[PDB]
């Protein structure tokens, strides 16, 4: 789970984060262990330090979640991040990793959601599906 | 004299209804 | 049938190089569909050079 | 620096300095060609 | 006489161009030392205003009401060396290059490394194009009657339909 | 949200998924051959449709496609 | 922490001018706080319409540039009129309940912001032409 | 301490045959035509190819050589045309009759007729460089001397040329010779800087100043003795303030008050030519000198004293801004483009104060008469001034994208403005707009009023009035500053506060410029139009990393057209973007500037003065009453001096007509690049590649349209090059026919 409280990083600042949005709805929040005591941009402004930890940072955006996620991969190794959206105030907990497994890794029990059994040049024209509600992509 | 009244009343007043009832007509919900 | 080596003219009509001369890298030899590994001289929009074609998309002029 | 030469942009430039300077020179002895004569 | 354009010799207002540009500089030629050097370099100039106009009164040019010679391209064969003369002369001059790039570009192909070869270009295979381009209004005729100018259009590629 | 379509000239290079910056797709199994696989799109209610996946796509005319439907606050990529 | 602390941020000296505006205030009705929200207004807006006007020397500006100054609190009733009628929908309840956050006293606030301001123009016409 | 390689790299024609050696991504071969465009692209940016900062900073030390050689070469151009094909000779007899010139032009097409009447028995065009005046102040009276300098800027040039090919290829330092930034600072103060002014000023007391004393009691440029029997003979430099007679004796006892006569403190203009008085700047430089010869002993180096700059920055913290400037110093020994930003800024703001510094006090014999070349030498270095600045907001950009490291940056002063950089943009935002209602729309509201016949509603003089007190003000403690608080004085810094009109020949050299209710206007849209430059690079610089949009922008790079059409759409997201929308900005900026000053001068400065006193200027100070609406600006500015630019064909200012027209085409061109997009033309061409490959020639680079940021890049190039060559050839033939 989401484990909060979780130590917030040494930070102090980011004007850039974490407006009105957050307390209606949705609202995101990647939790991660840091082996050091060392200095990560963050998405909003840049510093923070990261904790022993147990470290947790609530982010406005997935899209700033996987952006930060990303970077603790690249620079210092650490790939346990594990990303959250929140509870009453929020909508969907545990978002990645969403099966146990990184998503570019192979996990049997997945389903292919959004397949084609057929190529791009193979799509309809839209004059076939003129005046109904299927759509010239989908099968 | 009817110009003097006309040209007020669609160049400011006119448009301030309509004006009215279409942001009424957006910002309401179902 | 198409082997390596063979210079193909590709008929799929969606691609960068539909009625252009490719010679066959390889063929897959498994039940996998589009086998049929291409090698073109000319660069399509994302400057790669082979794609996988299947042996109903190619011919065999040579 | 013969390898050099044969790139695009000098043979670009002096094959158009070339055939520019033939059309300076040829308005210098024959001026004002407007038509066959 | 084709538009009612009267001949540049009997045209009085092209006759009177020439009598404004000398008296615009004979004026620039009247404050000046008589023999120094920007004096010899108007008269190079007012002499070379005269050799324009006895240049276009002697060639049978048209003048209007303006007096500036205008170029007739109907083609009529008295009227030819406006547009039809030079207009031939410089068909070959262009279809000179563009046959020799095309000719070079067929022989570059057809290599180990084409796309090298139009960055650095090689003097042999560009002089050997220059002498395939030469010949090119004949070397264009049995082109395409031999069927190898064109391609049909199974071998270019094409937008999807 | 905008819809994602995995047509099946893909070769499961993994490349669109990696290249996802919003965590949208991901690697399944496939059904006819269970040793090769393909992408999948089970989350594009996350997609902002920056079209990244199709950047990465190695087929000629990529094997992912992205139609940019209705525009909700996540495809919108709004912080507000 | 999401919030940048400056030495200036959460300052008491002027943390303590916001508590005691009629926005914040925690003792007014909102028929009151519109009232005293008007009447500042309306006091003010009458300024630039009479020294800087159409018509500054004539009988005659006095009455009418404060004539053209309840013409905006005329408009403005209505824009918190219509901020009220889109903004609270069924009167839409939020987090923290207050004037600003559910509706739950508008009605009042756009009258009292009527009365405060089209009195503070006609307030500040005796004070011009008279007095 | 000197250390260096010795031959890292060979003489080698090698890579001469190869284009794009330098890179991994490059020498592969073209396989399109973007790689033609990929190429002359990241050139000399050696920092992306290059992963080493040692063998980076030995390309950017040798390359500074390159164009120092260019300067050089361009140098003695300057030099040689004036040797051989100018009119300097005749010049200098009659220096406000004769109109200066060089650059014959040869007599071929027609293009002969642009060698007009310019003066004398010469024929050429008539040149706005101020050469003439340049020349002069520094004493050259004959075309051999400058003949030498010509030589002696190319043999300056080769050596400089092949002092690049020496410290890169043959002996090529390492990069603690580059990181040290004091002993670079002491050296350049004093020896550059300090030496530089030193031996300058000992050119303008020896030489200057003795030719020009007797050329302001006009006897002859021939009859003036060579400027070697200054230095020769004694008895000469004696007839001419006779305090040389003492030697070095008045300077090495501290009795510099017998220098009274060539070391002065005059101040204003010389009533004989209209320039700054030669002994002014004789006195001036030897000051410079010794202000910066002293302050190139401040830092440290290998001899214990000095100061230190990285614990200088090292407590300077205060308790608003948490650890201070700790970490700028080790920011600007490694990054080569924070360096080159700020640089650049200093460079290109100090060029806007040369433009201001140089029609006011103007530094030259009969420059301030020559309305032809103070109105160019001010509108040149303005717009010198203004590509550099955007030059700073690019290469700061560029710092944050791979220079940054946010574990050397944690809570300093780079970290606490990328922390409220929201609260910079925004009340950054909003002044501009605050700015742009309340200069801009002070027109339209004059527009409104004076075209419905209201004229006592508008903002004027004889209306509501906006005078501007704080300039006036400051006009008012400059103007009177000479005897009371500058003591020794004999007259004010200008004569553009308050003061005489000084009238050489029949012409104003200088006048008062007064301030007024138009002047309130236009210096409030110079404010506005600086803040909305600003803000467009500073967005740059700050979101140059991330933003709420894309929190990986720095992982995509400085220069990268967009994200996608997701996200609403990202479409000129990249630092690279904001630099290329500052640039229309400044272009937008500058061009203010510059009609502000050419009709400020035109109608209340500049003009003729009669045999009583009484002044005529040029437009009929028309700029008060006119330059406070949008149509004024249109009917008295923009047509009504046209009228010269157009009027041209058929006269020696014709190539100005040819210019005029010709960037209307150029600058309109460019809206092809920019309102347009890519992939229209990568399916036109698509089609013109099928009718080549039709006749089976089609080439094996294959055509490619341009990149989105390229047809950015090529559409704002042509977009400034149209605009400043139109605004070239509007300046140069209004004020040569009138000035
Ligand atoms: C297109 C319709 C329209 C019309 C008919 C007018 C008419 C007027 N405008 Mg204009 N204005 C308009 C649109 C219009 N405006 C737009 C679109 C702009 C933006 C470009 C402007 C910008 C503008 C400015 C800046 C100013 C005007 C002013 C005026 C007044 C000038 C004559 C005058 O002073 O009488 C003398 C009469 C008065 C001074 C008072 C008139 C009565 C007031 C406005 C209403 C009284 C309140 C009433 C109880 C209820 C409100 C009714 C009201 C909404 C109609 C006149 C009433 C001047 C003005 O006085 O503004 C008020 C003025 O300074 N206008
Ligand atoms: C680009 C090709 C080109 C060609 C075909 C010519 C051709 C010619 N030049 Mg020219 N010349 C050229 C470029 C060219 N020039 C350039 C670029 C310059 C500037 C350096 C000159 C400077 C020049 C001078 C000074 C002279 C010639 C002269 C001549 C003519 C005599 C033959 C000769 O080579 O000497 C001949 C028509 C001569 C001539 O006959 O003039 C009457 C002559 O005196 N040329
Ligand atoms: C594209 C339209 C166009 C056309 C049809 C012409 C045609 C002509 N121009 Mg014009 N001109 C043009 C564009 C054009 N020009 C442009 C864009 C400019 C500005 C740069 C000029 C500025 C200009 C001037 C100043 C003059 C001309 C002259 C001429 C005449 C050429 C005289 C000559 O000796 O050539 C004959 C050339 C040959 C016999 C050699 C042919 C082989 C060459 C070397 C091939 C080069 C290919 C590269 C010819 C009628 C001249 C004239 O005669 O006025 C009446 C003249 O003085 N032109
Ligand atoms: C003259 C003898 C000579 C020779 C044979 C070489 C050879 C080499 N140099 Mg060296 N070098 C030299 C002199 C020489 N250099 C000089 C005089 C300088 C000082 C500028 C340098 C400074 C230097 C640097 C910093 C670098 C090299 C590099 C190289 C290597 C590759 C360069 C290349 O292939 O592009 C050839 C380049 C050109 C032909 C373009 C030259 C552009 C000139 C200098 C300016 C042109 C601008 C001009 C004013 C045009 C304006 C616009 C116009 C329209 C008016 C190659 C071994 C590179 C290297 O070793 O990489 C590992 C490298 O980074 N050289
Ligand atoms: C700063 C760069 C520069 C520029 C833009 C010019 C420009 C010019 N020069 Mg100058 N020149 C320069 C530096 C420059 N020069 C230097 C450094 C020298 C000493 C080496 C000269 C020595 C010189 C002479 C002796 C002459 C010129 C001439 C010219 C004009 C004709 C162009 C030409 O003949 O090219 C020819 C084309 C090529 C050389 C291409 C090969 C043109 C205005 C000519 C002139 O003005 O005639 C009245 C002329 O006679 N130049
Ligand atoms: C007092 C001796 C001295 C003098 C007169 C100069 C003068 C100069 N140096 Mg400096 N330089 C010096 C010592 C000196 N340097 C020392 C001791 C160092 C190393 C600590 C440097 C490191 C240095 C670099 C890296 C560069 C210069 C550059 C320059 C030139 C600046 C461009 C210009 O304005 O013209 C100028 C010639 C610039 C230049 O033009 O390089 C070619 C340049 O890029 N210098
Ligand atoms: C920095 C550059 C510079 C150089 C190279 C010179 C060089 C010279 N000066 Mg000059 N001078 C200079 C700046 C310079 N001066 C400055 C800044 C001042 C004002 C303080 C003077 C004031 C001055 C006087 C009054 C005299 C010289 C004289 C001399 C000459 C003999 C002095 C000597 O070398 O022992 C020598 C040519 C003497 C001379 O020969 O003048 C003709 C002489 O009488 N100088
Ligand atoms: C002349 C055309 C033009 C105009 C009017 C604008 C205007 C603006 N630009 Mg734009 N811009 C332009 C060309 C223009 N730009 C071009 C060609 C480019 C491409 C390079 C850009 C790229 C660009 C960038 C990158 C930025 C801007 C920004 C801005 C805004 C500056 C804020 C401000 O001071 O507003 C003041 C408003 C005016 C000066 C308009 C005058 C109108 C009068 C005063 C009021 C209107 C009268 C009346 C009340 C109308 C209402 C009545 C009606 C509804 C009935 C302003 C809206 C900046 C921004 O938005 O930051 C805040 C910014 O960063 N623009
Ligand atoms: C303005 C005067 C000013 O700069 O005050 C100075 C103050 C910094 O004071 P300190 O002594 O904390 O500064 C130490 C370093 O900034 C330089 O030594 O600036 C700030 O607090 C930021 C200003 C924000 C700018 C607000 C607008
Ligand atoms: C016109 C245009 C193009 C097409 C322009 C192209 C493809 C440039 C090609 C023109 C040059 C002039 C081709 C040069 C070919 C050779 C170098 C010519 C050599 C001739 C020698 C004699 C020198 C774009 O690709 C584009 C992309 C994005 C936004 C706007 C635009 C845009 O406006
Ligand atoms: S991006 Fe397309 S081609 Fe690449 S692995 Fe995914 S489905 Fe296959
Ligand atoms: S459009 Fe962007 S966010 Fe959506 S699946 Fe593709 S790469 Fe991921």
């Amino acid at each position: 789970t989401l484990n909060l409280n979780a130590p917030t990083p040494i930070f102090g600042g980011s004007t850039g984060g974490l407006l009105r949005k957050a307390e209606v709805e949705e609202f995101y929040s990647i939790t991660w262990t840091g082996k050091s005591e060392t200095v990560f941009e963050l998405p909003t402004g840049g510093a923070a330090i990261m904790r022993a930890g147990e470290n947790l940072l609530r982010l406005a955006r997935k899209e700033q979640c996987i952006a930060l996620g990303a970077q603790l991969k690249d620079k210092f190794k650490i790939t346990d991040y594990k990303i959250y959206r929140v509870y009453p105030s929020g909508e969907v907990q545990f978002l990645h990793p969403k099966d146990g497994v990184f998503p570019e890794k192979v996990n049997p029990g997945r389903v292919a959601v959004g397949s084609n059994k057929r190529r791009i040049g193979q799509n309809p024209d839209p004059a076939k599906l003129k005046f109904k509600g299927q759509e010239t992509f989908d099968s | 004299n009817l110009p003097s009244i006309l040209v007020p009343m669609v160049g400011i007043v006119l448009p301030a209804i309509v004006m009215a009832l279409l942001f009424v007509y957006i910002e309401t919900d179902e | 049938m198409v082997q390596r080596g063979s210079k193909v003219r590709i008929l799929r009509k969606e691609s960068y190089w539909y009625q252009e001369i490719g010679t066959v890298a390889s063929i897959d030899q498994s039940g996998i569909k589009y086998p049929v590994i291409v090698r073109f001289e000319k660069v399509n929009y994302s400057n790669v050079n082979s794609n996988n074609f299947s042996l109903d998309e190619v011919v065999e002029v040579e | 620096f013969s390898k050099y030469l044969s790139t695009a942009p000098v043979i670009g430039t002096l094959t158009a300095f070339f055939l520019a300077g033939l059309l300076i020179e040829i308005n210098r002895f024959n001026p004002d060609l407007l038509v066959y004569p | 006489d084709v538009a009612g354009l009267i001949p540049c010799s009997q045209s009085d207002a092209f006759e009177r161009r020439l009598k404004n540009t000398t008296q615009r500089l004979e004026n620039r030629l009247k404050k000046y030392e008589p023999g120094s050097a920007p004096a010899e370099a108007l008269q190079k100039q007012i002499d070379k205003t005269q050799q324009r106009f006895d240049k276009y009164r002697n060639s049978g040019l048209l003048c209007g009401a303006d007096g500036l010679p205008h170029l007739i391209t109907d083609g009529r064969w008295s009227h030819a060396g406006e547009f039809t003369i030079p207009g031939l002369l410089f068909l070959y001059i262009a279809g000179f290059i563009g046959w020799s790039g095309r000719s070079y570009l067929q022989a570059v192909a057809a290599s180990d490394n084409s796309t090298e070869k139009e960055i650095i270009i090689d003097i042999p295979v560009a002089l050997q194009s220059v002498s395939k381009g030469f010949v090119w209004p004949l070397a264009a005729l049995q082109e395409f009657s031999s069927g190898k100018l064109t391609a049909r259009d199974e071998e270019i590629t094409i937008s999807p339909r | 949200a905008h819809t994602v379509k995995i047509y099946d000239t893909c070769i499961g290079c993994t490349q669109c998924v990696r290249a996802c910056p919003t965590d949208v797709l991901e690697m399944v199994p496939w059904d006819g051959c269970r040793a090769n696989q393909i992408a999948s799109a089970p989350r594009t209610e996350d997609c902002v449709g920056c079209k990244r996946c199709e950047s990465a796509c190695p087929t000629d005319f990529l094997s992912i496609r992205v139609y940019l439907g209705a525009e909700t606050t996540r495809s919108m990529g709004l912080g507000y | 922490i999401g919030h940048l602390s400056t030495p200036i941020s959460n300052s008491s000296a002027v943390n303590g001018l916001l508590a005691n505006l009629p926005a914040y205030r925690k003792g007014l009705t909102p028929r009151l706080r519109g009232l005293e929200i008007g009447m500042a207004h309306g006091y003010f807006l009458t300024g630039p319409f009479v020294e800087l006007g159409p018509l500054r020397n004539t009988d005659g500006g006095i009455l009418y540039g404060s004539l053209s100054a309840v013409g905006l609190v005329v408009i403005l009733t209505a824009c918190l009129a219509l901020y009220g009628k889109a903004n609270f929908s069924g009167s839409s309840k939020s987090k923290d309940a207050t004037l600003w956050e559910s509706g739950e006293g508008w009605s009042d606030f756009v009258s009292g912001w009527l009365i405060g301001g089209a009195g503070s123009v006609g307030f500040a016409y005796l004070l011009l032409q008279y007095i | 301490k000197i250390v260096i390689d010795k031959d890292p790299v060979s003489t080698s024609f090698d890579k001469w045959a190869v284009p794009g050696h330098f890179s991994r991504t490059l020498a592969k071969g073209p396989k399109t035509t973007t790689w033609i465009w990929n190429l002359h692209a990241d050139v000399h940016d050696f920092d992306s190819y290059t992963s080493d900062l040692e063998e980076v900073s030995r390309k950017i030390f040798s390359a500074h050589f390159g164009h120092l050689a260019v300067v050089f070469i361009w140098l003695s151009g300057a030099y040689f045309h004036g040797a051989r094909f100018s009119n300097y000779e005749a010049w200098l007899s009659n220096p406000t009759t004769i109109k200066p010139s060089a650059q014959v032009v040869w007599p071929i097409v027609g293009q002969e007729i642009l060698n007009g009447d310019v003066g004398g028995g010469f024929q050429g065009i008539q040149i706005t460089s101020g050469l003439f005046q340049m020349w002069r102040a520094s004493g050259i009276t004959t075309e051999l001397q400058l003949y030498v300098t010509a030589i002696g800027a190319l043999v300056m040039a080769a050596l400089m040329l092949f002092a690049g090919w020496f410290h890169y290829h043959k002996a090529a330092p390492k990069l603690e010779w580059f990181q040290n930034a004091e002993s670079m600072m002491n050296h350049h103060l004093g020896g550059l800087f300090g030496l530089g002014s030193l031996s300058w000023a000992g050119h303008q007391i020896h030489v200057s100043l003795p030719v020009n004393k007797l050329l302001d009691s006009g006897v002859s440029p021939q009859e003036i003795p060579l400027p070697h029997e200054f230095i020769l003979n004694k008895d000469l430099i004696a007839q001419l303030y006779p305090s040389f007679g003492q030697g070095l004796t008045p300077f090495f006892t501290l009795n510099w008050n017998e220098y009274s006569d060539f070391l002065t403190f005059k101040g204003g203009l010389n009533p004989v030519t209209g320039g700054l008085w030669l002994s002014d700047s004789a006195h001036h430089h030897l000051a410079i000198a010794v202000l910066f010869i002293v302050a190139g002993h401040m830092y440290r180096t290998n001899w214990g004293i000095g100061h230190s700059m990285k614990e200088m920055y090292d407590s300077h913290k205060g308790p608003f801004t948490g650890e201070g400037h700790k970490g700028v110093y080790e920011i600007f020994t490694n990054s080569w483009h924070a360096q080159l930003s700020l640089n650049l800024a200093l460079f290109g703001s100090l060029s806007i104060i040369v433009a201001h510094h140089m029609y006011s006090m103007p530094p030259y014999p009969y420059l301030a008469t020559d309305y032809a070349t103070s109105l160019c030498l001010f509108t040149h270095h303005v717009w010198i001034g203004g590509f550099l600045i955007v030059g700073a907001g690019a290469h700061a950009a560029i710092f944050m994208v791979r220079d940054y490291d946010p574990a050397q940056n944690y809570n300093n002063l780079v970290d606490r403005v990328l922390r409220h950089r929201d609260a910079i943009i925004s009340h950054l935002n909003w002044v501009c707009i605050f700015l742009g209602f309340h200069s801009f729309g002070l027109y339209i509201h004059n527009d409104t009023m004076r075209a419905l016949g209201r004229p006592q509603d508008m903002f004027s003089d004889a209306a509501i009035q906006l005078q501007p007190v704080f300039a006036q003000w400051v006009q008012g403690v400059n103007s009177a500053a000479a005897g009371n608080t500058a003591p020794n004085a004999l007259a004010n810094a200008s004569y553009a506060f308050g003061g005489d009109i000084v009238s050489v020949g029949g012409k104003v050299a200088m006048m008062p410029i007064s301030l007024g209710t138009a002047d309130f206007l236009v210096h409030h849209i110079h404010a506005f139009t600086i803040h909305v430059t600003v803000l467009i690079l500073l967005k740059g610089v700050l979101f140059a990393r991330n933003s709420r949009l894309i929190p990986d922008k720095a992982n995509l790079g400085f220069r990268f057209p967009c994200d996608g059409p997701g996200r609403g759409g990202t479409c000129q997201v990249s630092a690279w973007d904001h630099v290329f929308l500052g640039l229309f900005w400044m272009y937008n900026s500058l061009s203010v500037v510059l009609f502000h000053f050419s009709w400020k001068m035109q109608s209340d400065v500049w003009g003729n003065v009669t045999a009583d006193g009484a002044v005529s200027h040029i437009t009929g100070n028309n700029f008060a009453q006119g330059a406070i609406t949008i149509n004024g600006w249109l009917r008295d500015f923009l047509w009504a001096q046209a009228s010269q630019v157009i009027q041209s064909y058929g006269s020696a200012l014709s190539a100005y007509g040819l210019m005029f027209l010709g960037a209307h085409f150029i600058w309109a061109f460019s809206l092809m690049f920019l309102f347009s997009g890519r992939g229209y033309w990568q399916e036109l061409i698509e089609s013109i590649v099928w009718a080549h490959n039709k006749l089976k020639f089609a080439p094996s680079i294959q055509p490619r349209a341009l990149s989105i940021t390229q047809g950015r890049a090529v559409g704002v190039a042509h977009y400034l090059l149209g605009g400043i060559a139109t605004t070239w050839s509007f300046f140069h033939a209004r004020i040569i026919s009138v000035g």
